[PDB]
């Protein structure tokens, strides 16, 4: 192969990567999107580790160049997310916005008068205009 | 306020100014609700009759922000004495409700445990008022602010020649010319947290003003939150 | 770059450890050993420089300065290979005087060993780094020894002090311009069995002299001395050098008992008190029966250069004449009035159970009981009479405060009360009292059973805790009739020598929210005066008791904290965000070092946060703890020994509940 | 005090077999057999770092950790940081983790006692076998260093189920809490000083869990020596020698003198030839630091003079017991090239896994020229598990404190290894790969942006090994490697006296004679500078005869340990000495021929093999003198000599 006028024709996924050892430049022009090509380039070199979904807790598995990464939800973190979390409002205030009250070890974000707990259970929302502790804007 | 910076427009809305019969500012205050103001106990003796002005960035001029409010009920701790300045706390319920507006906002009251275990272990508080710019000076008509770093209880009991009671905490510098001075008493000592300011202390007293070797002294609000909430039911 | 030349010749001598030269022209037996000692000679080895009556086995003291270079002349007069090797010098390979696998050529192996008769002059360049710092005393104290056979060679005695000094504090007379006296004591451990003579004997000596037979030392009253102490042993050792009736300064810390270990040395600025003669010792109980007790004579030299500093009127208001009224009653003290059932049963049946032959828990003891008046008819009601145990009443004082400790002796034997921060003068009370020459000289007049004396101490400017110490310094006070036999009876307390304006009008500290004493009095009732009284009055059959039994003798070392075994003491409680002041001081027959661990909490020790606090016997350390983390925590000794591991103290970092200020307010309209 | 880092750590108590004297017998070349125990290999459990939370891919111990021995991995966090350390009990016993001074809730204390606690977070108190947990640690201000004091502080974490027997079983490690801005964002390693965590501890095996107390029913009468045999007075759990203790000269070393020893582990830390400075508000100068059980003291000593000194407690018993590890202080300028750029290492000392064409390992000469001037491989073995390596043999245990790297081109294609890593060995069998302070298992050294430009990478701590393997991992169209390893001798006192850097004054060099150039220049003795560049930058003699010498006065009696000679280049010839001998005097008149120890005939040293080839020669015995003359014996077509003396002074 490798004809004189191969680069002039428009790119095709089969022509570049499936029928030949495509490099980064040749694959990008077929797709025109950097984000799309990066996903295809990561699996090309080291396969798709995310196919079996090694991580736990519905981790958003991400394929890279020789590594895997899953971003998991609250209560389960880490590369594997197979272990839970000590809530421990001592660090980063338990991801709250106001006071924590330690019941059995689940972080309990709280809000005082003129404030309301959020849907996610971490933020506080004032009940009315000009609540306590805020600069006038 | 020795040194520090002037309060900007809306920068210190929690600051309520007390004015005597002559409408001259002598002590500061903190807005707790639409009807209540937080001040210090020993400020009540300075005039024996006073009015509360809110939203004033300058005592000597009127700019459409001043609001002189009459006071309905004055409540102060009984155990408070001028010999020790202990239990230096007082709350003023006004005759008329406080109309929250620009440069007029109340201040929070955090939970007792969370304030002690997190707020009393932060880095720096905030203090403000209309005190003297220097010791034996003149109370500036403008509203100033000062960033008073917290000091550990053991560390700041050494410098003070008078006992620091459990209801008192120190903030300031053992060397620097930064401390609130005469005319700042009853001013807030608030604590910042995620852009939300919580009341931590009330300006109780201080040996001198910003003396090398000294910090300002404040009365721990968290020791009287049940007292404050009960008094706020007046 | 001044250069100096000392002369040391390793001439072993036929040495009796008791003073052989100090004899009244009589043989005084032999009991001698073939030591190997350094000696100082006249230059170019023409003759010897005669040594002092006390230096004994110590070699010629060395003295250099920053920049000044030493050249020590050495040539062995013994039959062994020996070298000279000083601590704290940046010496080179050609003069190191140490033999190990340094990969060095035989030319540089010459310093490693000197063949008998061979000569080598070791040069020791002294740069700025080795010299004392701006915060250090003038003459840093080191120690030199032969590094051929580090165990056997030293036990022969090849030991001598090295004193590197500051740039401009030395004359050519072997002393300092700024100091009116200078002494070099030695607390070394000599094991004859390991010595080259290989004779079965172990020798704890002062300046190479055994059992306190060294000649006394003469100084002047109010003399600005610069003492130098040496500690040296081949087995691990704990020296606690103390100068009775005196107060030192170890690197600007106003210590009273200065503590060292094997192969260590120290320097202390020291201003003497009045004319007198005390008995120096090393308080560590191993060294106490071993007799490391030197002596000192304070001569009244007519020097009036300085006797007062600045005393003003404004400080006379603060000179509050505190009036403590302490007694000493002989009663039964129980380390376990109440015992939890969860505690270890097996240990309860040995050291606690009242066996038919083992007493166990209840013992006869004497204790320091405070009072309020001269009549001693009412004990002072402290809140922690059960919390602090048998610890003596805290004697709080400030600088210039003229205390009046009215000690009382209701006990059954003579005792005393010796502070650790008062240079107390023995020539203050005798006016027209007849003294007998040479019969059981107790340091304080023997307070017979039922006698009372009025001590009048004084916190002079020499006992002020410096800028680097806690406001109140813990310095134990004990009956100085016999430090062994007495602290075992519990006559231990703490003397809070606070700074100026550190106490309120009542007499309580002004910077600690709660004051807490934690003293690890490792008792030994067999070393108490009531060992016979402990057994006979509680034992059912006193005809079958044997002091030799480890099942009885070791069944009496009652390791405690503040007077109670930690398995039989209450759990502490201190409110959140307080500053509890901790008063730590080891006592008793604890021959080892007791390191304690604060679980989850830390304290402040010398402008520095520490979690483990090492403790030497009869040395006090004061730290303040900020209760700053909710939970229930523990104080434990990390030492592996079962006696030293059962010391486990439990305390809770509770959250302070009301605080009932809610039900007390007044309502008034303007 | 909240915008910090959540320090993530994963510590697993894995099972290994630990032999304390495993580094005493590696240097057994002596007729002594009375200062070592027999059968010193034991079974234990040790905290070991793991890179991943799954505890599969372990984190190997590099060289910064080479001195740790039985200690656990170093845990570090600045003030106000949050530490998450995950325990993975890989032993057959329930362990935990304790901590000192750190801020930790009762869910991370790790110590079980009668605290009356609800059990929903007691799962820290005693982690059961095969299980896992996570200890959350906060480093508040009550755990950091002083202000102002030393830059870091030392704490000791260990299993806290029964520490008095769990530390004798090998479960212990350093926990360093530093000031803000000192540790690294990713590596979690300090950046300012050199830290030596030393554990002066007695490992009494008669108390460990894995104490194989087999039946001693049939045994002779006690010899009073086996009782103390199982006790190992060791520094970091290695008796009589401990690797890794390598520090420069006149350099500040932050010694974290940890100790969790018992009630009788009194250890007087003493450095031979060094003085210890207790940094803090009051800086104190010490020679020995009397260390105490339970202490973690962070001192700062200043190195005095290079050589094999002796770290040791000064307690006599613990000297011949084994708690005396020779630490290695190196020369201040231990940047000396090891001979690849000069010619000290010949082509017969260079091997490789592979090579491309004429790019043999013989081309590893630094700054080499010509068509083929480097060690190149056509295709990097990235696909394979064994990447190509190049090896050099030092023929002796030396120190390598750094490395240089380059590349080459085929007249158009700049080819260079944009990355590589170094593996070192002494016996060419037991191989270890350099890790340094990298986050990964191996420090994949940064390569060169261009082939010619240098990229100096410093092996910190320095490598003490005879064989060096360099395995590039990345390339730019081809790997192409040139290198000159840099370091000094294991035996100190090898710093150049100053013939090159100008430290030795020009007037100090005096000649027997010298020549004249074709225009008027002279080969004066002061122009004997090493590696000197120029038409006339060498020392010569007017007459070619044995009676010539080069006298250089040291102005102080120096201890010369070696010598390196060179040759010069003429307009159309190479000028250099073929053989010589050295002469010396303590006063400058009584010149002595340099003989052997058992020979009465002067040792005629082998002169310059060629012009630039550094003909290094050693002095056994050395030259303890202030004056020195190098008397030539044979020279090629003329005489020239630009030598250099590698020694130290007398103090
Ligand atoms: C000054 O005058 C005073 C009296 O006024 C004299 O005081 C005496 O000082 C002696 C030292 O000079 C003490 O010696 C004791 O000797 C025994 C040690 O020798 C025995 O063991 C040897 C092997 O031991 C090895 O280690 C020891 C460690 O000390 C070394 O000393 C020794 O060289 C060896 O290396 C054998 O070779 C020898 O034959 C002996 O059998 C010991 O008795 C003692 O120390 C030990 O004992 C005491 C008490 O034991 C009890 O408690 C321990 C707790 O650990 C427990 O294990 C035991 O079972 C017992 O219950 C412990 O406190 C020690 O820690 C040791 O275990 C001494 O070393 C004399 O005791 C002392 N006499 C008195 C009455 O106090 C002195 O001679 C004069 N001169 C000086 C001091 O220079
Ligand atoms: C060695 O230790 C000294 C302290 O410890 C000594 O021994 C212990 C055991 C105690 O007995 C203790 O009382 C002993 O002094 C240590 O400092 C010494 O401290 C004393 C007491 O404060 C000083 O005495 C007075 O000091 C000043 C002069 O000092 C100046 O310099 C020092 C720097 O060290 C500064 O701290 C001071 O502020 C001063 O600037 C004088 O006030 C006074 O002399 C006279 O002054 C006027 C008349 O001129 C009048 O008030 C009186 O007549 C005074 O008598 C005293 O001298 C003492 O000076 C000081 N020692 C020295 C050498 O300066 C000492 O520093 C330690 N050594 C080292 C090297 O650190
Ligand atoms: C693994 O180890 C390697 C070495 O093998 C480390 O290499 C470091 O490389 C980085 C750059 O990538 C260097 O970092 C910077 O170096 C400079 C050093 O200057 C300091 O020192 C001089 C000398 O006295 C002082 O005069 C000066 O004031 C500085 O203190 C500076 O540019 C930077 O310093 C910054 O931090 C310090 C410390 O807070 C501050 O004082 C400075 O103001 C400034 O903010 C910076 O340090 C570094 O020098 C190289 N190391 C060495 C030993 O040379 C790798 O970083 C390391 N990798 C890891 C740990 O992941
Ligand atoms: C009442 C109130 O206005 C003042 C202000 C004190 C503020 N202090 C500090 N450190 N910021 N409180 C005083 O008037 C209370 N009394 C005192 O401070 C006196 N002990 C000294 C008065 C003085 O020195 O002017
Ligand atoms: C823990 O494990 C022991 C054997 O280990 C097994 O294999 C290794 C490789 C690991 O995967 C480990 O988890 C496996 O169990 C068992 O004998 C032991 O009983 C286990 N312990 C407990 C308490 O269940
Ligand atoms: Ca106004
Ligand atoms: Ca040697
Ligand atoms: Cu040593
Ligand atoms: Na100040």
């Amino acid at each position: 192969a490798n004809s004189f006028l191969e680069e002039m024709k428009k790119g095709h996924l089969e022509r570049e990567c499936m029928e030949e050892t495509c490099s980064y430049e040749e694959a990008r022009e077929v797709f025109e999107d950097s984000d799309k090509t990066n996903e295809f380039w990561n699996k090309y070199k080291d396969g798709d580790q995310c196919e079996t979904s090694p991580c736990q807790n519905q981790g958003k598995c991400k394929d890279g160049l020789g590594e895997y990464t899953c971003t998991c939800l609250e209560g389960f973190e880490g590369k594997n997310c197979e272990l839970f979390t000590r809530k421990l409002c001592r660090a980063f205030n338990g991801d709250c916005d106001q006071f924590c009250k330690r019941v059995q070890s689940s972080v309990v974000c709280s809000c005082a008068r003129g404030y309301t707990l959020a849907d996610n259970g971490k933020a506080c929302i004032p009940t009315g205009p000009y609540p306590c502790g805020k600069q006038t804007l | 306020i020795v040194g520090g910076q002037e309060c900007k427009d809306g920068e210190c809305p929690w600051q309520a100014l007390l004015i005597n019969e002559e409408n001259e500012g002598f002590c500061g205050g903190t807005i707790l609700s639409e009807f209540y103001i937080l001040t210090a106990a020993h400020c009540l003796y300075q005039a024996k009759r006073f009015k509360v002005r809110v939203g004033d960035r300058n005592t000597e001029q009127e700019e459409g922000g001043e609001a002189v409010h009459e006071v309905e009920v004055v409540i102060k701790h009984n155990r408070f004495t001028k010999e020790t300045y202990d239990f230096d706390i007082a709350v003023l319920r006004l005759k008329t409700p406080i109309t929250f507006r620009m440069n007029v906002a109340p201040a929070c009251l955090p939970e007792r445990d969370w304030a002690n275990e997190t707020l009393m272990k932060q880095d720096t508080g905030i203090v403000s008022g209309f005190g003297r710019t220097h010791e034996k000076g003149r109370q500036s008509t403008r509203l100033k602010m000062l960033e008073v770093p917290y000091v550990d209880r053991h560390s700041c009991m050494l410098s003070s020649d008078f006992r620091i009671t459990q209801n008192m905490f120190c903030a300031g510098y053992d060397t620097k010319q930064e401390d609130a001075c005469q005319g700042d008493s009853g001013g807030p000592h608030v604590t910042r947290f995620k852009d939300t300011y919580f009341v931590t202390g009330i300006v109780s007293w201080g040996e001198g003003c910003a003396r090398k070797g000294k910090y300002g002294i404040y009365t721990k609000v968290t020791r009287f939150l049940k007292w404050i909430k009960r008094s706020m039911k007046t | 770059a001044q250069l100096r030349q000392f002369y040391v010749a390793a001439q072993g001598i036929s040495w009796s450890y008791r003073p052989e030269p100090t004899n009244s022209s009589l043989n005084l037996s032999v009991t001698s050993f073939k030591k190997i000692v350094y000696r100082e000679y006249e230059p170019y080895f023409k003759k010897e420089k005669p040594q002092s009556t006390i230096s004994g086995l110590l070699g010629p003291t060395l003295y250099a300065e920053v920049g000044d270079i030493i050249k020590v002349h050495f040539k062995n007069k013994a039959d062994k290979p020996l070298s000279i090797h000083p601590q704290g010098i940046r010496y080179s390979k050609l003069s190191e005087g140490a033999s190990y696998l340094d990969h060095t050529f035989p030319a540089e192996k010459m310093d490693d060993a000197v063949a008998p008769g061979r000569e080598y002059t070791y040069e020791w360049s002294i740069s700025e780094d080795s010299g004392p710092t701006h915060d250090d005393p003038p003459c840093l104290t080191h120690i030199y020894y032969s590094h051929e056979n580090l165990i056997e060679d030293f036990n022969s005695g090849l030991i001598g002090p090295l004193l590197i000094c500051k740039k401009g504090t030395l004359t050519e007379g072997g002393t300092q311009k700024t100091f009116d006296k200078q002494i070099v004591l030695l607390f070394a451990v000599f094991d004859e069995s390991k010595s080259w003579s290989q004779s079965s004997s172990l020798m704890y000596t002062v300046n190479g002299y055994v059992n306190g037979t060294m000649p006394d030392i003469t100084v002047c009253a109010h003399d600005h001395i610069s003492w130098h102490l040496l500690g040296m042993s081949s087995g691990p050792e704990l020296f606690s050098i103390h100068f009775n009736g005196q107060v030192l300064e170890q690197n600007h810390h106003k210590v009273s008992a200065i503590t060292l270990v094997s192969a260590t040395s120290t320097t202390a600025n020291m201003t003497v008190g009045p004319e007198g003669k005390w008995i120096i010792s090393s308080l560590t109980p191993k060294h106490l029966q071993a007799g490391m007790q030197a002596y000192i004579d304070i001569k009244n030299c007519p020097k009036k250069t300085r006797n007062l500093k600045k005393i003003t009127r404004e400080q006379r208001r603060h000179m509050k004449r505190w009036e403590y009224f302490i007694a000493a009653e002989e009663v039964i003290w129980d380390y376990a009035p109440v015992i939890p059932a969860n505690m270890d049963k097996k240990y309860r049946s040995q050291h606690l159970d009242n066996f038919s032959n083992q007493i166990g828990k209840h013992y006869k003891k004497v204790m320091y009981t405070q009072y309020e008046d001269e009549s001693f008819t009412k004990h002072t009601v402290n809140p922690n009479m059960k919390e602090d145990g048998i610890l003596g009443p805290i004697i709080r004082a400030q600088v210039r405060d003229t205390l009046k400790i009215v000690f009382k002796n209701m006990a059954s034997r003579p005792y005393s009360i010796y502070p650790h921060g008062v240079t107390f003068s023995p020539y203050e009370d005798e006016v027209n009292s007849s003294f007998t020459s040479g019969r059981n000289n107790t340091m304080i007049r023997a307070v017979q059973p039922g006698e009372t004396y009025t001590y009048k101490w004084n916190i002079l400017e020499f006992d002020e805790p410096t800028e680097n110490d806690a406001q109140c310094l813990t310095r134990p006070y004990y009956s100085d009739v016999d430090i062994m036999r007495d602290i075992a009876s519990g006559l231990i307390g703490l003397l809070l020598i606070c700074k100026s304006r550190s106490l309120d009008r009542r007499g309580i500290q002004r910077a600690a929210d709660i004051e807490q004493q934690a003293v690890f009095a490792v008792f030994d009732e067999n070393k108490s005066w009531y060992l016979e009284d402990n057994i006979n009055k509680f034992c059912e059959n006193p005809d079958e008791v044997k002091r030799d039994d480890p099942k009885f003798y070791e069944s009496n070392i009652m390791s405690t904290i503040n007077g109670y075994v930690p398995e039989s003491i209450t759990t502490l409680g201190f409110c959140f965000d307080d500053t509890v002041q901790w008063h730590f001081c080891s006592v008793g027959t604890q021959n080892e070092i007791l390191t304690i661990h604060f679980t989850g909490h830390s304290f402040i020790y010398g402008k520095r946060h520490e979690d483990t606090l090492t403790l030497f016997p009869m040395r006090g350390e004061s730290v303040t703890v900020t209760m700053d983390n909710v939970g229930t925590w523990m104080l434990t000794s990390m030492n592996s020994s079962p006696r030293s591991k059962k010391l486990r103290l439990k305390f809770r970092d509770v959250k302070c509940i009301p605080d009932d200020d809610e039900d007390s307010y007044e309502i008034f309209e303007p | 005090s909240n915008n910090g880092n959540r320090r993530n750590y994963y510590i697993a108590a894995e099972e290994i077999s630990w032999d304390y004297s495993e580094f005493v017998q590696r240097e057994t070349d002596i007729e002594d057999s009375d200062d070592i125990p027999e059968d010193t290999t034991y079974k234990k459990v040790v905290f070991r770092k793991y890179l991943d939370s799954t505890f599969t891919k372990r984190d190997p111990r590099g060289e910064y950790e080479e001195h740790l021995g039985i200690l656990g991995p170093i845990i570090r966090a600045e003030v106000d940081d949050v530490i998450q350390v995950r325990f993975k009990n890989l032993a057959s016993r329930p362990y935990s983790l304790h901590a000192h001074g750190l801020s930790y809730e009762k869910s991370s204390e790790g110590k079980t006692y009668e605290d009356d606690s609800p059990e929903w977070f007691k799962e820290d108190n005693a982690v059961q076998p095969n299980s896992s947990y996570t200890y959350v640690w906060h480093a508040t201000e009550r755990s950091g260093p002083e202000s102002p004091g030393s830059a870091c502080r030392a704490w000791a974490y260990y299993s806290a189920v029964n520490p008095e027997k769990d530390i004798h079983s090998g479960l212990i490690g350093p926990l360093l809490i530093c000031q803000k801005g000192i540790l690294h964002k990713d590596s979690n390693m300090p950046m300012d000083m050199r830290e030596f965590v030393l554990l002066f501890m007695t490992f009494d095996e008669k108390k460990s869990w894995y104490y194989e107390k087999k039946s001693r029913s049939s045994w002779r009468l006690t010899s009073s020596e086996m009782k103390k045999s199982h006790e190992f007075h060791a520094i970091n759990g290695m008796i009589y020698s401990l690797p890794g203790l390598k520090m420069y000269e006149q350099e500040w070393v932050r010694l974290h003198l940890l100790n969790i020893g018992g009630s009788q582990d009194i250890h007087v830390v003493h450095f031979h030839g060094q003085t210890l400075l207790e940094n803090g508000n009051k800086q104190h100068q010490l020679g020995v630091w009397p260390l105490l059980p339970g202490s973690f003291k962070t001192l700062e000593m200043k190195a005095s003079k290079p050589g094999w000194w002796l770290l040791n407690t000064e307690v006599g018993e613990n000297q011949r017991a084994g708690m005396q590890t020779p630490f290695l202080i190196m020369d201040r300028d231990c940047r000396m090239p090891m001979g690849l750029s000069t010619g000290i290492i010949s082509d017969s000392q260079i091997k490789a896994s592979e090579f491309l064409g004429y790019w043999e390992p013989r081309l590893a000469r630094l700054n080499n020229g010509g068509s083929y001037n480097a060690w190149s491989v056509e295709k990097l073995a990235a696909e394979f598990a064994s990447k190509p390596w190049i090896q050099v043999d030092m023929q002796k245990e030396v120190i390598i404190t750094g490395i240089q790297t380059q590349g080459a081109k085929h007249y158009l294609k700049s080819c260079y290894t944009t990355e590589f890593y170094v593996a070192y060995s002494s016996n060419q069998i037991n191989w270890q790969i350099f890790k340094g302070n990298s986050t990964r298992n191996v420090m994949y050294f940064n390569g060169n942006s261009d082939a010619s430009t240098i990229k100096e990478n410093q092996f910190d701590p320095p490598i003490v090994a005879r064989y060096i393997r360099i395995s590039p991992t990345r390339a730019y169209n081809r790997p192409t490697l040139r290198l000159e390893l840099q370091g000094c001798e294991v035996n100190g006192c090898s710093t150049p006296l100053g013939m090159e850097n100008g430290k030795i004054e020009n007037k100090q060099i005096t000649a027997s004679s010298f020549k004249k150039s074709w225009w008027g220049d002279y080969w004066e003795p002061f122009r004997a500078r090493l590696n000197a560049q120029g038409r006339v930058n060498a020392w010569q003699a007017k007459a070619n005869n044995n009676k010539q010498w080069l006298e250089i006065d040291l102005l102080k009696i120096k201890k010369i340990t070696a010598i390196i000679t060179q040759g010069c280049k003429s307009l159309s010839s190479e000028m250099y000495v073929k053989s010589y001998t050295i002469h010396y005097s303590e006063q400058g008149v009584e010149w002595k021929p340099y003989r052997l120890k058992s020979s009465m005939v002067d040792k005629i040293f082998e002169g310059n093999t060629n012009t630039k080839g550094h003909v290094k020669n050693f002095f056994n015995p050395p030259i303890i003198s202030r004056f020195i003359r190098v008397i030539p014996k044979t020279w090629n077509q003329s005489i020239a000599l630009r030598l250099e003396l590698f020694g130290c002074d007398i103090y």
